[PDB]
């Protein structure tokens, strides 16, 4: 059984790391919006024991088993050298860090936007649920921004379904 | 007289009326006219 051979215990940060998602897709107006006044809060109630952190790199492609040795080289020129894995690999430790030096953590990428695919890697982070209830709210939350939005205005019904 | 016929009367109309009024009241039931109001208060709530 050591095609896989999934080992009971997984590791895990010093603390659980929070992240924001919904209620829609991230880095569309509302979504950006809601969770702008939502970090601020945090900070000022929190000051002295948080950290607000913002990291612009993929991480959907991130498991615990994958390879011995995920691109420790750069120079080595294959499917995996020329992609980002060479430094998505960085910034998991910083978050690692981040923890070891006891302090509240929060991450808020680009590339979270539902909780089953960081249901599986090493962080298992905090997810914080922000539900609009019905869709039809969301709709004239966006209708009333600009022209910035129906450009793209279906896609956040779907984004929440 | 006053009291038979203009008092008891408007008793009765009362009555009658108020009883035609629940009776259409609950009717209405069927139709669903209270669930429209009572979704569209809860949503303005949420848009404030």
């Amino acid at each position: 059984k050591q095609a896989e051979h999934v080992p009971p215990y997984d590791v895990v940060p010093s603390m659980r790391p929070v992240v924001l998602v919904g209620p829609s897709l991230k880095g569309y107006e509302v979504t950006d919006m809601m969770q702008k006044a939502l970090f601020d809060f945090l900070k000022h109630r929190f000051d002295g024991r948080i950290s607000i952190t913002r990291v612009t790199a993929d991480l959907s492609l991130a498991k615990r088993s994958v390879l011995n040795n995920p691109g420790k080289r750069t120079i080595i020129e294959r499917s995996s050298a020329r992609s980002s894995i060479a430094e998505v690999q960085s910034e998991i430790e910083r978050i690692f860090e981040l923890a070891k030096s006891l302090q509240l953590v929060v991450l808020d990428a680009d590339t979270i936007n539902h909780p089953a695919q960081l249901a599986k890697t090493s962080l298992a982070p905090i997810i914080v649920f922000v539900k609009v209830s019905s869709p039809k709210v969301l709709q004239r939350l966006i209708r009333s921004r600009g022209k910035s939005q129906m450009k793209h205005l279906t896609v956040q019904m779907m984004a929440y379904d | 007289l006053i009291i038979i016929g203009s008092f008891f009367v408007l008793n009765l109309v009362l009555g009658v009326l108020s009883g035609e009024f629940s009776k259409e009241r609950e009717k209405a039931k069927a139709r669903g006219d209270f669930q429209k109001l009572r979704e569209k208060q809860q949503l303005e709530e949420d848009l404030k």
